[PDB]
């Protein structure tokens, strides 16, 4: 039983899986600022909006 | 709006005196105990302000179910406020015809001279206090009190034989007590603590009262 | 508000007179006539309706994952992570919550 | 030489030598425990009304 | 002018925050009032919540408005709360024998350098608790028998 630098590696079909999980999650988190700025993100609990 | 809810909590205390003049041991019908508002409404009337159900026609009297010869006075009085003398008129108009143990449900702050006076002379006339504010809800089966149920002494002297303890060995327990006050117990009295759970059942306490 | 004197340089403060109430202040003659109406109007900041906070609502907001829980078969469930010091070595838990009708709360 | 609680717990159970989570002992599994170490074929079975 | 947004027009003084939860289930829906003070018997001697079920977090309020022996209970939940909060399992009669060691004398008494004083009565252990001399000249001065047991 042992252990090597082979074990721990990114696959193939990995490196592109969570490429589009990065970049749908920066798309989405772009637009938050800019309905921030405008007015938006209306809020049921009670608390700031930031 | 306002005169309604004087009148719901009023009530509401008077349920409360009513039950626990009950649970003590006096005689209490049941028709008096559970009264409606309709059948509350046809014996005191609800307007006006402080008219019709005045706090001098507020004084009951109870009877106590073991010894006939014997019974208690409580009323309500009248001025928020307590005073020195208008609490001597009453005891004195207590004292009169045949009754020595009298309640005074007190409306708003009291007085600490009067306290004084009244803690002062107990050789058989006792007056005991009670807040209308805190009597407004019944203590002993809120959500987690334990039953409590006073012991008589012939009982205590088993329960002594039993175990083979004295008196000072019993946990003893304040007499300034909300249930202490609500059951009225002197010093010198054990009470049994009844513990139920949803485990095994409901354990047996005993404890006394200093 | 704040109102000096334009000799001396001090503070005025409202004094009664002969027929009618001055301007007057104790550091140099002067008195100011009281006319028609001199007033100041403020505005305290007024208080809001407050929120109802808790339920499912709030609860939307964290996500979810799919994971059974041993209670009443439900594979609906929130999952959070958490940092703890244990014992021999560090340790990340996982805090479970059921969504559902029971509604427990896990730690493992 | 003062009394503290008249039974400690309430039945007097040393919670270091339980089994399950409060319990005593677990009956179901001793039940099926020696279902299994005592077996007895001759011997036949038996209805609940006896 | 200061102090009349000082007045207080209605409630109580002591409760400062109040904020409604909302509980769901099969198909019921609840509503729990939580709020954030110290004197309950103004909070449960009220019209809306129901004062039979309530419950409160501080042991010397709930002892002094419930009782001595209701203390006893509030105090063993809320341990219980806070270790099943961390992923730990004690027993019942752990904290129960420890709830019950500080409700058999008198009042809801802490394990502090002043309740040890009422709890012992031993001059010896208190002298390594103590400072320079006080109680070891007061001890002289008075003169107790400290029993060895
Ligand atoms: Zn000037
Ligand atoms: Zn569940």
């Amino acid at each position: 039983f042992s252990i090597g630098i082979g074990d721990v590696t990114p696959g193939q079909g990995l490196l592109k899986a969570k490429y589009e999980l990065l970049n749908a999650g920066y798309k989405k988190c772009d637009e938050y600022i800019e309905a921030l700025n405008t007015g938006k993100l209306q809020q049921q609990p009670g608390c700031t909006a930031e | 709006m306002d005169d309604e809810e004087e009148t719901y909590r009023l009530w509401k205390i008077r349920k409360t005196i009513m039950q626990l003049c009950h649970d003590r041991g006096y005689l209490v019908t049941q028709d008096e105990l559970d009264q409606t508002l309709e059948e509350f409404k046809a014996q005191s009337g609800d307007k006006p302000s402080e008219g019709r159900p005045r706090r001098t026609d507020l004084t009951v009297l109870v009877a106590h179910n073991d010894d006939p010869t014997d019974q208690m006075f409580v009323f309500f009085p009248e001025e928020p406020k307590v005073g020195i003398k208008t609490i001597k008129v009453y005891c004195q108009r207590m004292q009169e015809e045949n009754i020595t143990r009298a309640l005074i449900v007190v409306q708003q702050g009291m007085t600490p001279s009067a306290k004084q006076s009244l803690v002062d002379m107990a050789p058989k006339y006792i007056l005991e206090q009670f807040l209308q504010q805190e009597l407004l809800i019944n203590i002993t089966e809120h959500e987690l009190v334990p039953e409590h149920v006073v012991m008589t002494k012939e009982e205590v002297t088993e329960l002594l034989a039993r175990y083979k303890l004295r008196e000072n060995q019993l946990p003893r327990i304040q007499a300034g007590d909300p249930v202490a006050r609500y059951f009225g117990i002197k010093r010198g009295q054990v009470v049994k603590i009844i513990r139920p759970s949803e485990t095994a059942g409901r354990y047996i306490t005993y404890r006394l009262v200093q | 508000m704040l109102l000096f004197c334009p000799g001396c340089g001090n503070g005025l403060i409202v004094e009664e007179g002969q027929r009618c109430h001055r301007f007057s202040c104790n550091t140099c003659p002067y008195v100011h006539n009281i006319t028609r109406k001199v007033t100041n109007r403020k505005y305290p900041k007024l208080k809001e309706v407050d929120d109802v906070l808790g339920g499912a609502a709030a609860w939307e907001n964290v996500d979810s994952t799919a994971e059974s829980c041993p209670k009443c078969e439900h594979p609906r469930a929130y999952f959070m992570q958490l940092q703890t010091r244990s014992a021999d070595e560090p340790m990340t838990t996982f805090y479970k919550c059921c969504n559902a009708q029971c509604g427990h709360r896990w730690r493992d | 030489g003062d009394i503290i609680q008249f039974i400690y717990g309430g039945d007097g159970l040393d919670p270091a030598a339980m089994e399950g989570k409060d319990e005593p002992l677990e009956f179901k599994r001793v039940l099926d425990n020696i279902k299994a170490v005592f077996p007895c074929p001759s011997e036949p079975a038996l209805s609940k009304n006896e | 002018k200061e102090d009349l947004p000082k007045v207080v027009v209605q409630g109580i003084p002591e409760v400062s925050r109040a904020v409604i939860h909302i509980d769901e289930q099969s198909g019921k829906e609840k509503y729990k009032l939580l709020v954030e003070g110290d004197n309950l018997r103004a909070v449960m001697a009220t019209h809306g919540v129901k004062g039979t079920r309530t419950t409160s977090n501080n042991t010397y309020e709930v002892e002094k408005t419930l009782g001595i022996e209701a203390a006893r209970t509030t105090i063993i939940n809320e341990i219980q709360y806070t270790m099943v909060n961390h992923g730990m399992s004690i027993d019942r009669r752990h904290v129960m024998l420890l709830s019950d060691l500080m409700t058999y004398k008198g009042e809801v008494l802490g394990i502090t350098r002043f309740g040890l004083a009422k709890m012992k009565e031993s001059v010896l252990m208190l002298a390594s608790f103590e400072k320079t001399a006080d109680h070891l000249f007061d001890a002289a001065y008075f003169g107790q028998k400290d029993s060895v047991c």
